[PDB]
RNA sequence: AGAUCUUGGUGGUAGUAGCAAAUAUUCAAACGAGAACUUUGAAGGCCGAAGUGGAGAAGGGUUCCAUGUGAACAGCAGUUGAACAUGGGUCAGUCGGUCCUGAGAGAUGGGCGAGCGCCGUUCCGAAGGGACGGGCGAUGGCCUCCGUUGCCCUCGGCCGAUCGAAAGGGAGUCGGGUUCAGAUCCCCGAAUCCGGAGUGGCGGAGAUGGGCGCCGCGAGGCGUCCAGUGCGGUAACGCGACCGAUCCCGGAGAAGCCGGCGGGAGCCCCGGGGAGAGUUCUCUUUUCUUUGUGAAGGGCAGGGCGCCCUGGAAUGGGUUCGCCCCGAGAGAGGGGCCCGUGCCUUGGAAAGCGUCGCGGUUCCGGCGGCGUCCGGUGAGCUCUCGCUGGCCCUUGAAAAUCCGGGGGAGAGGGUGUAAAUCUCGCGCCGGGCCGUACCCAUAUCCGCAGCAGGUCUCCAAGGUGAACAGCCUCUGGCAUGUUGGAACAAUGUAGGUAAGGGAAGUCGGCAAGCCGGAUCCGUAACUUCGGGAUAAGGAUUGGCUCUAAGGGCUGGGUCGGUCGCGGCCGGCGCCUAGCAGCCGACUUAGAACUGGUGCGGACCAGGGGAAUCCGACUGUUUAAUUAAAACAAAGCAUCGCGAAGGCCCG
RNA sequence: AAGCCAGAGGAAACUCUGGUGGAGGUCCGUAGCGGUCCUGACGUGCAAAUCGGUCGUCCGACCUGGGUAUAGGGGCGAAAG
């Protein structure tokens, strides 16, 4: 596993062609991204809300957005 | 292991190719690491250096001695033990030396010898005293020792 | 108490089958099987005890898939030989060259009379 | 043992095979003479060749 | 204190092996055990490593030498020996 | 009629010997024709972590699992079975074999031999069949240009086939779930190694800057020329790559035994907070159980360094449990590197676990709530890592395999959105063959057998205690070892006690008994001066209540002269015989009180002395009647031998 | 045991005392290995050599698995045919 640090990473690693599917865990503390590539899961960890929800809507078409609630 | 007599690695540039020689020289006693030998006609006597025994002088003593002019080292092996260049004659190139059992023996003036004596110092001076330390002695050379009358 | 088993058909104590304890997210002890402690080189120079620096330290094959960098050092006999060899060396070199030149220069004005 | 070789395996499988009991429509056949398998072989009262 | 009184490093062996025998292994066992004064760096740092071999733990020279001391008188005697000879074959 | 005749059968013995090694069973119920033995529940016990527990190697070969039967077998029985019968079960790139070599075995050449053959293993061989390099060509063909192929030149000693380890070397798989029986193999989820990519998969690097003429307000563009096989740090060395062949050098693989310390983990222990149980006759905020985070990355602690820079030390200093270290560069200050199995983080809570509930899919990886917390300890035990020593007339593998360096033969482009090249990031494809069930032993192996024998390992809790001792207990396991019941004769086998005497017994103190731990005293002759020696001999030992001693962490300010009831400098003061607070193990010594003088209360646990003989000692020996004074041994002495040799095989 | 520290006494040579250290085919004693005595048990045995207690040794000439080598007038033998 991986963790992308910050958020432009994670759009253009959720824009790859291995890209099959991006998991979203609401945690009690954070919200993480998780999306699985061909070889690693990268996690985005997001402490607040607004910008998790931001993703949400910003995350890329034709890739499973499964959410983990 | 085996003998008593340390071993000498030392290293020589080959003179056709190249690469390096790596010999097993019996150690004379007082060479160290790090010490430049030398081998040949004209090496000069010191110790460690081979040459051959018609050109050493006629009280020299050599530790690595060959019994025949172009084999290796024969005689003088074991730890301890010396030669010693006795007398010579230029006609028919003969050398004669004392071995170490106090025989005499007439050798060809070319048969090259290590100059000292060979390191290990006088081992048998110290007793064995267990018959544990004679056992382990023997393991490492042959299965003879403990020996029934 | 939790006691424990191997996990291989390798039941003895050889240099082979060594194992550390590990805890499970399922709370339990198992063997996890280590692998053998890698030594980092030693110097050319076949003098100073002290391994190199600079220098991953893992066994022989593992080698294979490191990176350049993290196998030699950035100087000349780098990975391969130590600093203070590698001075003595250079020094050793040069002192040497420059007594060549001096008896050179020395038979040559030596040569001056018959 | 459980390390085992293929051949060993292949003659102990063999064995396995033919330890096993006559077909009972054996005995209704026409001058048969044969009661029972008396080459049957227990694994704790006899032991294979190997 | 002094612990013996003059056995010192064979009493290791005890009663064994008869008091003569452990008077001659005493003054060889403590040649063998000391640590000479290494003639290359000038550090008492060069002891035996096996028969015949005289490690410094310093300068991480080896030397060959005697089985029990650092150097025997025997080989002294053959180095200068050897040196006269060669400058008396030398003019 | 005989041959201790051969083969087969049958008696008495005789319903006899016997079914007695390792403490132990009891109650109720179920199934069933049938219960001392099966199953379930309750109770009482045992193994007591060096196990009667959990897993392997060799060996066995289906004994494994489910169902059924009650013929024979399980030396009583059986409703049970390792029996019988019918079915089922062993899933791998990353666990092994496979590869390497070891001790060794063994072809070829050669030699011998009547001969099958056997000697030999580098020796009496023309023993390299390979190579990115260059040339000569066939254009085979997307004839640009690189891939084919034949020959020549150059280079090329594993100098020897081959086999030899399921414990040696050897890249890389972990967590959770799942079956009647398989899982590191299946499923889910996270990785990882090796190999391949010719038509080049994507990026990044190489690598894209200066000079001069011009244009242009400046900025910036045009032309030309010249560089450009990376960069930083004094250094140790660092950064994401970082052209490079034949050849050469080096490293790793790759190293004994023992000691003493230190770091880390797991376990153990203590104080709380939860959740669920246990006791509650009285007491007990109590007793018990439980209270996770894999590999692989990143960061940070921690450990180590015989690594670097400044500097130059005697009034020598630093420093360890011990040591040891220093003008060949101490102490001090500042850095660098290695390991990082510890912590945090991605994995990760979604899983797991504990509890409390709710639906049903005859048999749900069902659904939901809550929790999975905070600390402290240590000569503790076990692994592991490291440091530093000791011992050796003992110096404790090899080879596959992988890597670094030296050198610079060559290759690449003419300033291009460039080339050769890339050990950097991501992406694409593949990993074949064989083994894999189970037992691993007082019942799956060998001993004719379910035989008190034999058979190689791993893990390892609490109390007592010096302790992996013995004794008791928890987890786990078992049913007393191929039968039960009733009695309690002799004789036995095993274990105890015995008044008075104390070896009078006997070949002989055989056997048994005495002593025994620890603390404090005190110890002879003799001696090879090391020992003898726990010599001998004596005293004490419980419980309870105290008293002393042996340590670790922080903070010690004289103050608003002021504003980042707080901070920068300073007029602003003397813990300097060290204080104040907090925390913490065990251990030792002393005292009082006290019990019917009993206290190493069980367990554990030397009888001693004076001599003679032999062997010096430690060691070894007649497996199955001799363990000895026999053999060995170090020490001593003698003999042969300088290799065309001594001794020995053939 | 060596090595080391401190104190003290000595003109020196050195000596004495207290610590430290942890050697040894060292001692007691588990496991292991062995097999002394009871001339115990058993002796149609559990066993074609076993069992109980008591014992020897237990850092080394130690114990042990696997792989190898030596084959019958031959091997191998710390030696008892
Ligand atoms: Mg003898
Ligand atoms: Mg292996
Ligand atoms: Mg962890
Ligand atoms: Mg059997
Ligand atoms: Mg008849
Ligand atoms: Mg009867
Ligand atoms: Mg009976
Ligand atoms: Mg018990
Ligand atoms: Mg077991
Ligand atoms: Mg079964
Ligand atoms: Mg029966
Ligand atoms: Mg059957
Ligand atoms: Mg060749
Ligand atoms: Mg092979
Ligand atoms: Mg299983
Ligand atoms: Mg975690
Ligand atoms: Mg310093
Ligand atoms: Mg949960
Ligand atoms: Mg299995
Ligand atoms: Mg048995
Ligand atoms: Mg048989
Ligand atoms: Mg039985
Ligand atoms: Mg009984
Ligand atoms: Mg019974
Ligand atoms: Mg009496
Ligand atoms: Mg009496
Ligand atoms: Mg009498
Ligand atoms: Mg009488
Ligand atoms: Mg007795
Ligand atoms: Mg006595
Ligand atoms: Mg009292
Ligand atoms: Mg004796
Ligand atoms: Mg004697
Ligand atoms: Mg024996
Ligand atoms: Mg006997
Ligand atoms: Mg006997
Ligand atoms: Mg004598
Ligand atoms: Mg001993
Ligand atoms: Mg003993
Ligand atoms: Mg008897
Ligand atoms: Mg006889
Ligand atoms: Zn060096
Ligand atoms: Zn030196």
């Amino acid at each position: 596993p991986r963790k992308i640090e910050e958020i432009k990473d994670f759009l253009l690693t959720a824009r790859r062609k291995d890209a099959k599917s991006v998991k979203i865990k609401k945690n009690k503390d954070n919200v993480k991204f998780k999306v699985r590539c061909s070889r690693y899961l990268y996690t985005l960890v997001i402490t607040d809300k607004e910008k998790a929800e931001k993703l949400k809507q910003s995350l890329p078409p034709g890739l499973a957005v499964k959410e983990l609630k | 292991p085996g003998r008593g007599a340390p071993l000498a690695k030392v290293v020589f540039r080959d003179p056709y190719r190249f690469k390096k020689r790596t010999e097993l020289f019996i150690a004379a006693e007082g060479i160290h690491t790090g010490q430049f030998v030398y081998c040949g006609k004209k090496a000069q006597l010191n110790i460690g250096n081979v040459l051959p025994v018609g050109t050493m002088p006629e009280g020299t003593i050599v530790c690595c001695l060959e019994e025949k002019p172009g084999d290796r080292g024969k005689l003088a092996r074991a730890s301890g033990n010396y030669a010693t260049v006795i007398s010579h004659n230029p006609e028919t190139k003969k050398t004669r030396v004392k071995l170490p059992s106090g025989s005499k023996k007439v050798i060809s003036s070319a048969n090259r010898a290590v100059v000292g004596v060979v390191a290990g110092g006088g081992r048998i001076d110290k007793p064995i005293l267990k018959a544990g330390r004679a056992y382990h002695k023997y393991k490492a050379k042959r299965n003879c020792w403990p020996r029934v009358r | 108490v939790q006691r424990l088993t191997y996990r291989r058909r390798l039941s003895y104590n050889t240099a082979s089958n060594k194992t550390r304890l590990s805890r499970t997210p399922g709370n339990r002890i198992v063997y996890l099987y280590t692998k053998k402690v890698g030594k980092a080189p030693k110097s050319a120079c076949g003098v100073c005890p002290g391994r190199l620096r600079g220098v991953r330290a893992v066994r022989p094959k593992v080698l294979m898939r490191l990176s350049k960098t993290k196998k030699h050092v950035s100087r000349a006999y780098g990975g391969s030989m130590c600093a203070k060899c590698v001075r003595d060396r250079i020094k050793r070199a040069f002192l040497i060259e420059e007594q060549k030149i001096v008896v050179k220069v020395l038979k040559a004005q030596a040569q001056s009379q018959k | 043992s459980s390390h085992k070789t293929f051949r060993i395996k292949r003659f102990l499988a063999k064995k396995q095979k033919q330890n096993r009991p006559i077909p009972q429509w054996i005995r209704m056949k026409t001058g048969n003479k044969i009661r029972y398998n008396s080459k049957r072989r227990h694994w704790r009262r006899t032991k294979l060749g190997l | 204190a002094k612990r013996t009184k003059k056995v010192g490093i064979v009493g290791k062996y005890g009663t064994r092996y008869g008091a003569s025998l452990r008077k001659m292994v005493k003054k060889i066992e403590i040649s063998q055990h000391a640590k000479y004064t290494c003639s290359f760096c000038g550090k008492t740092k060069m002891k035996r490593r096996a028969v015949g071999i005289w490690h410094c733990g310093s300068c991480m020279k080896t030397v060959a030498g005697g089985a029990w001391t650092y150097n025997t008188t025997s080989a002294v005697t053959v180095k200068s020996a050897i040196r006269r000879l060669k400058e008396l074959k030398d003019q």
